């Protein structure tokens, strides 16, 4: 029964569709989801805007309305040069009528504001398509009705605010370059008309509602008018005073003076400094007298949330920061405005204490630009003396938890291990970290004195809590680099001898684990004190292997971070003998690496064995280096070596799960390892390579046999995932080695040959589900590294991954997600690094590389498709370079028109507007090869075209034609004009984008002007 | 001068995890909630229950007896979960049937569950 | 109680998985374009009592569009999302707010950069600057890993009920009641259909 209105042979029963549109907003469930399906096959019906003016009159619903003018700005902005003129003059009229109408009811002006707005939004889509040149009065008459009512004027305003949004703050991306240039001139010619009228109103008005609404329109118009609109003018007295002293007009006149605020003005006049410095002195005068004094607690203020507070404080960190990063120096010499600056910094320091993480950065951010400004400029820090004092406790005391520190206090009083890493605190904590680095810099004794004064009360318990102790070991941590080494001496003897102090007193496994974290986070963080004191950095290694035992996992996890953490600075340190020690500490490490690390997960392990990896490579005598790595890797080569006589003698030992994770840690440490020592790891490869190839086969095996016989469902198991965990570490280990490697020789002549018949067959004689992507990820690297050696190796790539990887991802974008990104990795590197292996693909298959390549463009994942624009650009690039060879003509007659062509289909269908750069880009490529002759051969058949018309003539046949099957509501000379354009700027891509946006918008609507093309003279 | 739901239950065990419900009509597995999974024991009927909250929310995504009915069977893709059928779950309001599936962070925590599962089918049958 | 809340944002930015999870708390993984909205109650427990909020899940696709901004009619709150992994979905932050405040010319707005759980983030922190001027509160979040998930919830019951010391609660637990050969059937399959991400952390 409500599909009633979805009738347009018979007549439109309002009553039906007022109880649709009420049973949408005031339903529920599934009469509210029928309505809904229902109200939008009515709206995009094309001829529902026929209905428009039969809606608006005898509706008895707001919302009913609404949505008939949603029908007509669709109409409006899509098809208005379609309608005959009679009905753009109707459909103008009513709408009109409309606003006019609803102005003059005070009741319906108060009620229904929602309404208004909308039809106030419907005439400016008519004013964009019809103002100035065929409704030249339009402004003239806007002021003269003004006078006629406060209702109509005040309602003017709001359609003058959207006027101006539309042409200056959304015309591009909405229109062509022309006519936001047409719309930008006809606006700023009426506008000395529009601010007599504004400025009229705010002088001697006190409809609240309508003063509002001026300063509102105001707003928008500061964005782009001449500066001397605002200065030479009395607006800025009026601002700065009569408007802030009312709430009701307070917020958006803030707003309108941080838009002054943020011009850069005339740096030579001096009355518009003076007038700068003038609104500013006025601003600060009414804060302080009507709204709240320079002391008032605004972080209490705040979190009280009243009324609109928490806004206004926001409004005016906007308003200082913004004025005084722009505007300070304006109020640093003259010693009767010193009060006033120092007055809006402390302001500042009361915003800064708010708790609200948003706001706090905002208000550093400023903090950071002005100690910047006072670490370098002359004469300026003493000024903010006392300022930086006071900032200097704001940051020490609201200091984020680094990302080292993984404890943390949950809901139950408890100190335990971090779920997650806090992601979005990575970037507050190097922020208040850089701020607290120039003002440690600007008074070193100040920062001391406050941090060391701040230890001593946590000590005696004066001010001790896990809050207070937390944040300033991470100030304390955040600030190395500072101080003189001296100083830093002295200053880190005192730290740690006052937090050793504070684990004995204060028991508890919670509070243990807060100390233990705070101790080991401002040790990691002073690398230059602990190589300067070697017995002292022996003393925290040690402590750090006694944590690695620590039931407390929070604690362990973090005593290994910090142990690499200092291992990557201090590394030179254990490689050598010290003195006073019979052996180089890296050797003291080795030996009881199975003690040390017996309570630690495998991953743990793996951290540990990497960061004994990083001390190895310090030392440069290859053969002791050596020696320190097989000492190093004594362990897992003793296991390895015999899980090998195991699984050789006899293939079901892999069957126990126990063995496959034992097989799976033991490359994992490999892995670890080779990480950090690259190059260097080679000799431990070479132990195990040959072996662990064959192992990568016997497991291969055991997978597609568990595959066969339990079903696809095998790859699911703990068994098989564990199974295909050893193929994917032995695949990362080759990728981790050949990606450091520096001997390349090597790498051909024993590393790849052996790597190709192990995994490639595998690869493409398994079913889908059981193809690991990680072959196309190790493949890369070897392509990329040495691919320019090994020709015929990168040819038996592509015949084992080319083909069946392709038939895996072109039958959706969503399938296989890892193997899709690999592979176009593949490609790229290859067609940049063995274009010859492209050569040598037979006609069909290198058909199956171009389909695959346009391919690439159709997705909406980021990852594929700039890949597939690189590689088509990469093509068009080797192609060239080929000259005027068969292969090279032979290709163009058979590609080039189909990249133009898919190339073009991406930029104009609004599903791939993340990629328009590098799709111009290759458009632009592809038409400059036309254009300069480097296609040798005719683009076209002997008999479509006569005897010797060149390709240029061709090129902008076959694009009109494509266009006008596309489009086919552009006319022909829209197409026309725009592929003129587009061709002669083909040497231009900035203006070649331009037209091509152009194109973009013409294509939304009908009736576009051709003209709009030549913007670009 | 003058101047200016669970607190019946004892809590037997406690571990953290991961919940999912089994969406026939789909043929797929969609998770419920993630948070502390406790057996809860009634000192007025000695009735043990699990109760799991979602954290954050702490709203509850299973309420149900340990029924001695129950039973604890794998799931094909992992070591480390349990999946069973429940006739009468109040989580959502009224009792509804489900086929659940609990996972943990480890193989220990799941087989531990399981024999505090069991102990809990115990006490309920008294 | 019970409030209006319009969810908008670019098309991809899990609008419709972030309502769900806290709907049915499930993960979905597939991307069904919503066409036109969904209409899904959403009740929260707090120490100020139960707030419901009416959540009106719109589409990003223009082609899925609908009646577009007739459904911000009469809301009294609104969560604008983006996508921290695609830049184009930051950048029509101030289009899809544009629509909203010309409807809803004062309520409380929450901007989430959803999405923080992949690596190869895009949209860095430095340059998420947009709410500041238009007094929006920001929080990145995760539907996949449950990120700061109620955070938008939580600040928005605040406004709305007027108390910034408005809590969530435990929802009172209920005592369960005490209660053939189709959960044999039923349980077959379900053992055989291996559980999604088993290599999460839980
Ligand atoms: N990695 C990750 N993916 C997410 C996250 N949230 C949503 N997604 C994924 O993004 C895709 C789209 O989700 P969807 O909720 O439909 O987005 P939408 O904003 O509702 N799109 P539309 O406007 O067309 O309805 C899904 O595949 C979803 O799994 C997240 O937090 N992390
Ligand atoms: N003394 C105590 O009760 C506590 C105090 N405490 C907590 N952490 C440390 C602690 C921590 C480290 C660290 F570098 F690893 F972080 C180094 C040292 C050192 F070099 F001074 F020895 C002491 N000391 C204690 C706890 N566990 C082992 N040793 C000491
Ligand atoms: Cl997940
Ligand atoms: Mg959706």
């Amino acid at each position: 029964s409500m599909e009633g209105i979805l009738d347009f042979s018979n007549d439109l029963d309002i009553a039906l569709l007022d109880q649709v549109v009420s049973t949408f907003y005031q339903g529920s469930g599934v009469q509210q989801k029928q309505a809904q399906e229902i109200l939008t096959k009515f709206q995009d019906n094309p001829d529902a805007w026929q209905k428009a003016d039969q809606i608006l009159q005898f509706s008895t619903n707001p919302q009913s309305k609404f949505i008939a003018l949603s029908i007509l700005d669709k109409l409006i902005t899509r098809k208005w040069k379609l309608l005959p003129n009679d009905h753009r003059i109707g459909i103008r009229n009513f709408v009109v009528g409309m606003i006019i109408s609803m102005c003059q009811d005070d009741e319906v002006f108060k009620t229904q504001k929602n309404l208004i707005n909308k039809s106030d939004l419907t005439l400016v889509q008519i004013l964009k398509q019809e103002w100035p040149q065929n409704w030249p009065e339009f402004i003239p008459e806007l002021i003269g009705s003004s006078s006629s009512s406060v209702n109509v004027c005040e309602n003017n305003m709001i359609v003058l605010k959207l006027l101006s949004e539309e042409v200056f703050d959304f015309s591009a991306e909405q229109m062509t370059q022309a006519k936001a240039l047409h719309l930008k001139n006809s606006m700023s010619k009426e506008f000395e008309q529009i601010f007599k009228l504004c400025f009229q109103v705010l002088e001697q008005g006190s409809s609240s509602s309508l003063i509002v609404a001026t300063l509102e329109s105001l707003l928008r118009y500061l964005h782009w008018i001449p500066y001397r609109y605002i200065y030479e003018t009395n607006i800025l007295e009026l601002l700065s005073t009569k408007f802030m002293t009312s709430p009701d007009t307070r917020a958006i006149t803030l707003k309108c003076l941080t838009e002054v605020s943020n011009l850069k003005i005339p740096q030579d006049n001096d009355l518009i400094k003076r007038q700068t410095v003038l609104f500013f002195q006025n601003t600060l005068q009414q804060i302080a007298t009507s709204v709240m004094p320079v002391t008032a607690d605004l972080k209490a203020t705040y979190a009280n949330a009243n009324g609109n507070d928490q806004s206004f404080l926001q409004d005016l960190a906007m308003f200082l920061t913004t004025y005084l990063a722009r505007n300070r120096a304006l109020l640093e010499s003259d010693e009767s405005l010193r009060e006033l600056l120092l007055n809006a910094h402390q302001y500042l320091i009361q915003l800064s204490k708010i708790e609200e993480r948003e706001l706090f950065k905002t208000t550093l951010d400023y903090w950071h630009n002005l100690v910047a400004d006072l670490f370098y400029e002359p004469l300026k820090k003493h000024i903010y003396e006392e300022i930086c004092s006071q900032l200097r406790l704001v940051i020490i005391e609201n200091m984020v938890r680094p990302e080292e520190v993984l404890v943390v206090e949950n809901d139950e009083g408890e100190i335990v291990r971090e779920f997650v890493k806090e992601s979005d605190t990575i970037q507050l904590y190097k922020s208040e970290r850089e701020v607290l680095v120039y003002l440690t810099h600007l008074n070193v004794i100040d920062t001391e004195e406050i941090m060391i004064s701040k230890l001593a009360r946590q000590i005696d318990g004066s001010e001790w809590s896990w809050h207070n102790i937390n944040t300033l070991s991470w100030a304390i941590g955040s600030i190395s680099g500072t101080m003189s080494e001296d100083t830093e001496k002295r200053f880190v003897v005192t730290v740690i001898k006052d937090l050793l102090d504070l684990c004995v007193k204060k028991r508890g496994k919670d509070n243990k684990a807060v100390v233990a974290s705070d101790i080991m986070y401002v040790v990691g963080q002073y690398p230059r004190f602990l190589k300067a004191h070697w017995n002292f950095l022996r003393t925290v290694i040690l402590k750090l292997f006694e944590f690695m035992h620590e039931t407390h996992e929070g604690v362990q996890d973090m005593a290994c971070d910090t142990f690499i953490k200092i291992v990557q600075k201090c590394k030179y340190h254990f490689v050598i003998q010290q003195p006073r020690e019979s052996e180089p500490f890296i050797q003291t490490i080795i030996r009881d690496i199975q003690k040390t690390t017996a309570d630690l997960q495998p991953q743990q392990v793996h951290t540990f064995y990497k960061a004994c990896g990083i001390i190895i490579s310090e030392e440069r005598s290859v053969a002791e280096r050596n020696r320190l790595l097989s000492d190093l890797m004594q362990l897992p080569n003793m296991a390895w070596d015999t899980i090998v006589e195991q699984s050789t003698a006899n293939p079901t030992l892999l069957l126990d799960s126990e063995t496959v994770k034992i097989i799976a840690n033991i490359i994992k440490t490999n892995v670890a390892v080779c990480t950090s020592m690259g190059a260097d790891f080679y000799p431990q490869l070479g132990h195990i390579y040959y072996n662990m190839l064959q192992l990568y086969r016997a497991v291969s095996s055991m997978i597609s046999a568990q595959v066969a016989a339990e079903g696809l469902i095998a790859t699911k198991t703990p068994k098989v995932r564990g199974l295909r965990t050893i193929k994917k570490e032995i695949l990362k280990l080759v990728e981790t080695y050949i990606s450091k490697a520096r001997n390349l020789d090597d790498v051909v002549k024993v590393l790849v040959e052996p790597l190709l018949n192990a995994v490639l067959e595998d690869y493409m004689n398994n079913v889908p589900d059981a193809r690991d992507a990680e072959v196309l990820n190790c493949m890369t690297t070897v392509v990329e590294k040495v691919g320019h050696m090994i020709p015929q190796g990168v040819i038996l790539i592509l015949q084992s991954v080319f083909e069946c990887t392709l038939d895996m991802i072109n039958k959706d974008f969503t399938e296989y997600p890892e193997h899709r990104v690999e592979f176009y990795k593949l490609l790229k590197v290859i067609n940049e690094k063995s274009f010859a292996a492209f050569l040598e693909l037979p006609p069909a298959a290198f058909k199956l590389f171009v389909d695959a390549i346009c391919w690439a463009f159709k997705h909406n994942n980021r990852d594929v498709e700039v890949n597939g624009l690189q590689i088509a650009l990469d093509l068009v690039k080797n192609i060239e370079r080929m000259g005027n060879v068969p292969f090279a003509n032979e290709f163009h007659k058979n590609y080039f028109f189909i990249f133009v062509s898919e190339t073009f289909f991406v930029l104009t269908d609004s599903d791939h507007k993340s990629g328009f750069s590098k799709q111009a880009l290759l458009l632009m490529k592809l038409i400059s090869l036309v254009y300069d002759n480097k296609i040798s051969v005719p683009l076209y058949q002997e008999a479509e075209v006569p005897q010797g018309t060149s390709n240029q003539v061709y090129l902008s046949q076959y694009l009109a034609n494509m266009l006008s099957n596309a489009f086919p509501h552009l006319t022909s000379e829209q197409i026309a004009s725009f592929l003129s354009a587009l061709t002669k700027q083909c040497k231009d891509l900035v203006v070649f984008k331009g037209t091509l946006r152009d194109f973009l918008v013409q294509i939304k609507e009908v009736g576009g002007d051709p003209t709009d093309y030549l913007f670009a003279e | 001068f003058e101047p200016v739901m669970e607190e019946d239950e004892e809590v037997l065990y406690k571990v953290r995890a991961k919940l999912f419900r089994f969406d026939a009509d789909a043929k797929e597995w969609k998770e419920r909630g993630t948070g502390d999974c406790k057996f809860l024991k009634n000192k007025k009927t000695n009735k043990v229950r699990i109760l799991m909250r979602r954290d954050k929310t702490l709203k509850i995504c299973a309420n149900h007896i340990i029924a001695p009915e129950y039973t604890l069977k794998p799931n094909v893709g992992s070591d480390r979960s349990w999946v069973y059928a429940c006739t009468a779950d109040i989580a959502e309001g009224e009792a509804e049937a489900f086929t659940f599936a609990i996972r943990f962070g480890s193989k220990e925590n799941a087989d531990k569950f399981k024999e505090e599962f069991e102990k809990a089918q115990e006490i309920n049958k008294k | 109680v019970q409030f209006k809340l319009v969810l908008v944002g670019d098309g991809g930015t899990g609008k419709t998985t972030f309502v769900k999870r806290h709907l049915t708390g499930e993960f979905e993984k597939k991307y069904v374009a919503t066409l036109g909205v969904e209409v899904h109650p959403l009740v929260f427990h707090t120490n100020r009592g139960p707030i419901k909020f009416n959540v009106w899940d719109t589409a990003g696709q223009e082609k899925f569009g609908g009646l577009r901004d007739g459904y911000y009619i009469q809301a009294q709150c609104a969560i604008i999302m983006f996508d921290v992994t695609s830049r184009v979905t930051y950048k029509n932050v101030p289009n899809w707010h544009r629509d909203l405040v010309r409807v809803c010319e004062n309520i409380p707005i929450v901007l989430c950069g959803n999405k923080v759980d992949i690596k190869d983030r895009k949209v860095k922190a430095k340059s998420i600057v947009f709410h500041r001027k238009k007094n929006l509160q920001y929080y990145d979040i995760s539907a996949k890993s449950n990120y700061n998930f109620e955070k938008p919830f939580l600040w928005l019951a605040r406004k709305l009920i007027g108390d910034p010391n408005l809590e969530f609660v435990a929802m009172p637990a209920l005592a369960p009641p005490e209660v053939a050969a189709q959960y044999e059937h039923d349980l077959e399959v379900a053992q055989t259909t291996a559980l999604p991400d088993e290599d999460d952390d839980l």
